[PDB]
Parts: C-alpha cells; structure tokens; sequence
C-alpha cells in the first residue's frame, strides 16, 4: 500500500543547505515521477520541481534556479531535494508528491496523487534558548476573571503549556506563538475562572520546552 | 475497433500502482516474490498417483493451483485483456450475454466475458487468465485431474504431471497456461498476470494437441 | 494557469450544503483537477482527482464537477469534521499550480469579546522589558480590531497578535495582542489602553490601567 516516507524536521542557519528525502514504500510498481511542493506558515501551496526517475531528468521553476537540486537513489527508492543558500523565507513544510494511475474508464486512465507526510524546514540564525515565563496576574466578585502566562523569548518551536498539571483544560486558550524581530518566539496562555476563586484556588502554568530541557511551574497569583 | 472490446474496469483501490504496467511497464517490485513463491511446492513433494483419472484454495502463481472450469464472467470485474490458452495464447473480448461482440470497453452492465471452456481438440481452450478490477490475477480452466494416490500431499493435476501419473499429460490435464510445473505459455501480458516469473527463460517449444502442432514460446524456471 | 477560488470564507452550519468554486485563467482538462482538505498543522488530504473522482476512503458527501475553466466542489451535508481549508490543484502541465484556499468555518450568532488587559510583571520589568497584553475572549465573527493607546496616543509597529482556531465547543475565536516596550519607554508614560472594535459591540470597548497603581 503506497506510502511516501519523508525525513524529519530540520533547522538550518541562513546561507546553509538542507537535504530532504522521501522514501517510496509499499509499491508493487514504483512511480516514475516525484514532485516537490512547499507550504510556508499560513500560506498556500507552491510547486518547486519534478524529477523523472527513468531519465534523472529534472525540471524546476526559475524561482529556485541554482539553489534546488533533485536526485534519485534507485537502490533505496529514495528521492532527495537539496535546497542551497537558504533564506529565512525558505521556512516551510516541503512535500514530495507522486502521481499514480487510480482508475480507467472508456479506454483512458486517470492519475491520482500520493502525498508524503511533509518535512518542516526552519531557517533561522537563532540558537536554542529556553523561555522566560511571566505571570499575567488576574486584575469582580460574582464575575469571571482571566489570568495567564507569558512564555517569552524561546527558540525553536514548540513549547507545551498546561494548567494545574492538566486538571484545568476548559476555558484555556494557548495562542499560536509569534516570531519577534529578535528571531525568538513568544506565546501566551490564558484561562478564565470564577472571580470568587482568586486567592483560594491555586493556579499553576506548566511550561515545557523540550529542545532546551526547560520546565517551569509558574504560580499565577493576584497582584498585591 | 477491436481494442474497444477489452474490459477496462480498473480501480487501484489498494494503492499498489498495478495499472502502470498496462503502459509504462518495467517497474515491478519483486521484493515480496520469495515469500509468495515459497508457498508453491515442487512436483516431487506430491504423492504418486495411479488408477483411472477423473475430473475434480488460491495462489494462481503456483503451477499446481487447481482452477474451476471457465464460465461467463461480468465485464465489470475485469481489468485488461483476457488471455486463453489453446495452448497458443488467444485474446477473448467482451460480448453481450448472447455472444454478440460489444465495443464499449466493458462499461455496460450487460457486457460479459464468455470463457466457457472445453479442452481441445473438441473444444476451444484449456484455460484463461485475466486481471480483476483491483489488481488480483484470476484464472480458470480444465477442470483439473484427480490422479489418485494416498496421503495429505495428494495432487490435483492442472498441467502435465507425467511423473506422478503416466496419463496426466497436458492434453489430458492442462487447465491454463502452465504447460508443465516449470513452464508457462509466454504472451504479451504474462509479466502483468504472473509478475514473479520475470526472470524465467524463454524457449521456443512445440506442443501437439489432437495432431495439431502448436509453435509457441514458453517461459521456464 | 492561475487558479482563483471563491469565496475566501464560507460560514455554514453543520448539515448545510457547501459549494466551493475554482476558476482557471486558461482551460485545463477535467483529467487533472484535484481538491484537497487541510486542517491546521496537518498535511493536505486528497479528496477528489480527475475533477470528479472521489479518492478511495473519502466519504460520499464530497463530490467534484466541472470542466474547462470552471470547477466545483460540493459537500452535500456538512459534518463537524468538514470545517477546514480547501484547495484546488491543476496538474495537467507539469508546472503545477494551486488555488489560494477556501476556509469553511462554522456559522453562529454574533458574540462580543470579553476584554482584559494585563500590565507587565515586576519580574519582567527587572529584565529591562515591558510586555503589555490585551486579551479578547470568545468572540464571533473573527474580524476584530485591537488598537493600543499610550497616554491617548495610538500606537503602531510595536504590537503583535495571534488568534486561536475556531473553538470546537462554542465556535468562537479568541485573540491575544502584546505591546512590547523597553523599560525606559514604559516608564515615560502613565495610561496604557487597549481599544477593541467588534461587530457585537455597539461602540468600541476600552480597557486601561495607570502604570504603578
Ligand atoms: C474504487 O473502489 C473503491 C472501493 O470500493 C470505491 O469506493 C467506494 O465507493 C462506494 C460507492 O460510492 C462507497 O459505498 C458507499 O458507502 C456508504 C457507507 O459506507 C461506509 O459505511 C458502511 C456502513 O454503513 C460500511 O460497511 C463501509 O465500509 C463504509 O465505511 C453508504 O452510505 C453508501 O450508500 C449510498 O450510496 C450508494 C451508492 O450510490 C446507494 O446505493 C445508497 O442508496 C446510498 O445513497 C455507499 O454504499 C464505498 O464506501 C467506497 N469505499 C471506499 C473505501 O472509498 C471507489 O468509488 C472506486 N473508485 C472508482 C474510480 O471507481
Ligand atoms: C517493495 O515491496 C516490499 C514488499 O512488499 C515492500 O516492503 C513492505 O513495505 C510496507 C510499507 O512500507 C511495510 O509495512 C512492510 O513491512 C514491508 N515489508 C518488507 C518485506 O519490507 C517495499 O516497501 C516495496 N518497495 C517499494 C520501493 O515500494
Ligand atoms: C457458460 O457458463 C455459464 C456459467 O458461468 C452458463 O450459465 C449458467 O447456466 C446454468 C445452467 O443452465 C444456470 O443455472 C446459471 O444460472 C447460468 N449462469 C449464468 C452466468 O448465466 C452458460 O449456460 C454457459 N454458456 C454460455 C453460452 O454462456
Ligand atoms: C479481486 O480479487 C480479490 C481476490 O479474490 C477479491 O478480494 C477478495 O474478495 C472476497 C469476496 O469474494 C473476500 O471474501 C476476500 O476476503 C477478498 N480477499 C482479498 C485478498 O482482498 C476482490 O474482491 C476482487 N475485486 C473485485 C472488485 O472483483
Ligand atoms: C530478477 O533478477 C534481478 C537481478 O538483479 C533481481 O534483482 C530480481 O529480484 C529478480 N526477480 C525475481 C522475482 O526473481
Ligand atoms: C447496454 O446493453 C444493452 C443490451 O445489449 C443494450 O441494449 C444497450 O444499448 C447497451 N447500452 C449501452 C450504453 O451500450
């Protein structure tokens, strides 16, 4: 059963190169074409190029001329995409795509498309750095209060945030991180709670940033 | 034209790629073939037979696969050409249920492949082979022979099994393209229907059936 | 071959029928038009290929049609799992191109944000930086405008914001906005205010605090 198995996530500095791989598996007859398409954060899909395994023939777009190199290793049925002279806006998920005949009807057959699961390439000058965690202190009486945690200045994505070791999930909003002009990410996590719980219920935000081995259990209390 | 009489109801719902070989063939992944072929036993492992021969479950890539007699099959279940073996290879195309040839690629629900077989010389062919809609090889023919013998390794013979019963020749027992346990008829779609025979060697052979001479190519292992 | 999808956003309820269009600049054979579903953070999932052929495993409620320069994807009865982004894709010419996406979101009644402002922590102030955070909680529709004011001067270029995906229980959105200042600049001013404009508010709502109180 066809499965296109791509290599894992990668982080590279600007000016460097990355080599993404895509291994064909489960074919009874191996496809002859592999395309690469990429998707930048929050953007649409963009075709990069195609390699024909029979010829080694490659066709690319002129937006990537000089920097893109596609190769095929016939012994491992693995196609490679190499993108050189990386720029920050090369940050994207890169997909290998391979057409395959899906059905026939009335003397003509029609191609479908098998997609790899994608490889995230992140291009940045930043170094690994754990976050600083700061309270967003609750500011009613029979109303609802908001309180939260500001998880600031870390690299790379992701961090995980839970509240009260996972016992508090309802009304929690953990926002997508934003990348700051420093090259470091920043995120907030908030929760709404009954005002009459302030000063009685303990609230702790558990922040985990595995790439720097940073765990922080930040107690969030009403300000004095 | 006559290519329009091919039933082309193909749907690669299992994601194998098998429809490629109908065109840009030469991409077969033979990695699983040793496991599949290990289920086929050489004739020497079957019990010797004797006594009068009478007429009688899967893996159609084993020579000793015992098929059912050919009948009429709906064209909706066929993908690609149907070959029958006289033993010379001949193509059977779509008709209606009454036998008039039809030219709509087997898309009509009344379209059928009338494969009903009677062994030559009084009949039409020994057996047939085709591909079903999702890429599985199907075969029919014979019916194959009960040659007697005792034990659990008893042989229902669908080919020339002279070594196990003197009268179990191909004219008596042939049930498809297997001429012997080691040889099958070569034809344009042999590699699609029998992909694990890819490295078989091709020999010019002659077979006589009721005194009619057949010059054909055989693929042997 | 440019592919133009319409509309950009479809606001429907579960059980309603969705119709998504794709219009090409030149003509493409039906043969090579594909539609995908994509959910946040996951890879595109192929729904239909050859314009009108449902991919195996795809539920019956999805169907494609059209030819030439105009193509349509229909979901007969929307299910909760169907609210996502949808892309068309032409692959007839080796230089593939894609539509820009149609987001299918859940329709619900207008809901005004609850607004909260958070001063920088004293812990952060020691580090020499002040982040002021404005939270807009559980609103619909997604369009909202957040404006920062510092001593009544409207700020620009010094804030960043992010928005959650539509909530799976109440179909609302939430938004977070951070105003970032050096400590020196933060102490040059007194009144910090977040001003929020949204269709459910008859007039803009302001939350503020005075630094040091
Ligand atoms: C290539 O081959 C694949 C594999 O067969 C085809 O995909 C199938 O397409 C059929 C027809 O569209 C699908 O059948 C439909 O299934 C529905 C529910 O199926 C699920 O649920 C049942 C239990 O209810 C399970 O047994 C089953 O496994 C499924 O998980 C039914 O609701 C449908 O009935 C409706 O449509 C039919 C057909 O018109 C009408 O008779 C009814 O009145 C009703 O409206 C229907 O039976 C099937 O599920 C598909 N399977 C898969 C895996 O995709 C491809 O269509 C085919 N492609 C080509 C190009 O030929
Ligand atoms: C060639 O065929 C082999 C055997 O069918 C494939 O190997 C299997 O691949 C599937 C899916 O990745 C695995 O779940 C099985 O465990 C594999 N079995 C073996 C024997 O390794 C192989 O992927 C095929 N090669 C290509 C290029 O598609
Ligand atoms: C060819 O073989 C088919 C069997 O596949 C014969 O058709 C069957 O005939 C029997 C007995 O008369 C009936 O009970 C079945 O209902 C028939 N089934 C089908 C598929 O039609 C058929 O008679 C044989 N000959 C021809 C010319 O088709
Ligand atoms: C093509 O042939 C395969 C193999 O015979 C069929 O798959 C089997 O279908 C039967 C129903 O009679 C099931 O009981 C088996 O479990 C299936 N086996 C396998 C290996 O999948 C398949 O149905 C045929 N396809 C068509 C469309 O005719
Ligand atoms: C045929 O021979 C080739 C030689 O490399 C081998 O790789 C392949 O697996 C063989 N195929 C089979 C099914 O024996
Ligand atoms: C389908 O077959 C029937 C029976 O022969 C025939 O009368 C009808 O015209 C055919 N329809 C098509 C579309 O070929």
């Amino acid at each position: 059963q066809v499965q296109l198995v791509q290599s894992g996530a990668e982080i590279q500095k600007p000016g460097a190169s990355v080599k993404v791989s895509c291994r064909a598996s489960g074919y009874t007859y191996i496809s002859t074409s592999f395309h690469w398409v990429r998707q930048a954060p929050g953007q649409g899909l963009e075709w990069m190029g195609v390699i024909k395994t029979d010829d080694g023939s490659t066709s690319d777009t002129q937006k990537f001329q000089g920097r893109l190199r596609m190769t095929w290793d016939t012994s491992t049925s693995t196609v490679y995409m190499e993108l050189s002279s990386l720029r920050s806006d090369d940050t994207a998920v890169y997909y290998c795509v391979s057409p395959r005949l899906g059905h026939c009807r009335r003397g003509r057959c029609y191609e479908t498309l098998d997609w790899g699961q994608g490889s995230l390439v992140t291009v940045s000058s930043a170094s690994t750095k754990g976050p600083s965690v700061f309270p967003l202190a609750p500011s009613t009486s029979g109303g609802t209060a908001a309180l939260g945690c500001l998880v600031k200045d870390y690299f790379p994505e992701p961090v995980t945030v839970s509240w009260n070791s996972g016992a508090l999930t309802s009304g929690v909003h953990t926002f997508p991180a934003v990348l700051q002009s420093s090259g470091l990410y920043s995120l907030s996590s908030v929760v709404t709670v009954p005002s009459s719980s302030l000063g009685t219920q303990t609230y702790i935000c558990n922040v985990n940033h595995k790439p720097s081995n940073t765990k922080v259990d930040k107690r969030v209390e009403p300000k004095s | 034209w006559h290519i329009n009489r091919t039933a082309l109801n193909c749907n690669d719902s299992l994601h194998t790629g098998f429809l490629a070989a109908l065109f840009y063939t030469h991409k077969f992944n033979a990695s699983g073939c040793p496991e599949r072929m290990a289920h086929c036993r050489p004739i020497d492992e079957f019990a010797q037979g004797w006594g009068p021969i009478t007429y009688a479950d899967q893996r159609p890539y084993c020579w000793h696969y015992a098929p059912r007699q050919c009948g009429t099959i709906p064209a909706s279940q066929v993908c690609g050409p149907v070959y029958c073996f006289t033993p010379s290879p001949v193509v059977v195309g779509t008709t209606d249920r009454f036998g008039a040839p039809t030219y709509t690629w087997g898309e009509n629900e009344t379209d059928v492949l009338i494969l009903n077989n009677t062994r030559p010389p009084q009949g039409n062919w020994f057996g047939c082979t085709w591909m079903n809609s999702t890429g599985f090889t199907k075969t029919c023919g014979g019916p194959p022979c009960n040659i007697g013998g005792v034990g659990n390794n008893t042989l229902t013979c669908p080919t020339d099994c002279f070594r196990k019963h003197p009268e179990a020749t191909y004219t008596k027992c042939g049930s498809g393209p297997w001429l012997t346990p080691r040889c099958l008829v070569d034809y344009p779609y042999r590699l699609w229907h029998y992909p694990c025979t890819v490295n078989f060697t091709i020999f010019k052979v002659r077979m006589y059936v009721g005194g009619v001479e057949h010059r054909l190519n055989a693929a042997c292992n | 071959i440019v592919l133009t999808q319409s509309p950009g956003t479809l606001s429907l309820s579960p059980g309603e029928r969705a119709t998504l269009s794709c219009r090409a600049s030149q003509s493409v054979s039906s043969s090579y038009l594909a539609w995908y579903q994509q959910k946040p953070g996951q890879a595109p999932r192929l729904l239909v290929y050859g314009a009108s052929t449902r991919a195996t495993g795809i539920p019956d409620r999805f169907s494609g049609s059209g030819s030439g320069t105009d193509f349509t994807l229909t979901i007969s009865r929307l299910e909760p799992e169907d609210f996502a982004v949808y892309y068309c894709h032409q692959y007839s010419s080796s230089f593939w191109t894609f539509g820009q996406g149609t987001k299918v979101e859940i329709k619900r009644t207008v809901a005004a944000p609850s607004v909260f402002i958070f001063p920088p922590s004293d812990e952060q102030l020691k580090s020499g930086t002040a982040s002021v955070v404005c939270l807009l909680n559980n609103f619909y529709p997604r369009e909202a405008k957040v404006q920062w004011k510092v001593d009544n001067a409207l700020q620009s270029g010094n804030s960043q914001e992010s928005v959650t995906e539509q909530d799976s229980k109440d179909s609302t959105y939430s938004l977070s906005s951070t105003l970032t200042l050096s400590k020196a600049d933060y102490e040059k001013h007194k009144v910090y205010a977040c001003e929020v404009t949204h269709q459910g508010l008859s007039s803009p709502v302001t939350k503020s605090f005075n630094r040091g109180e």
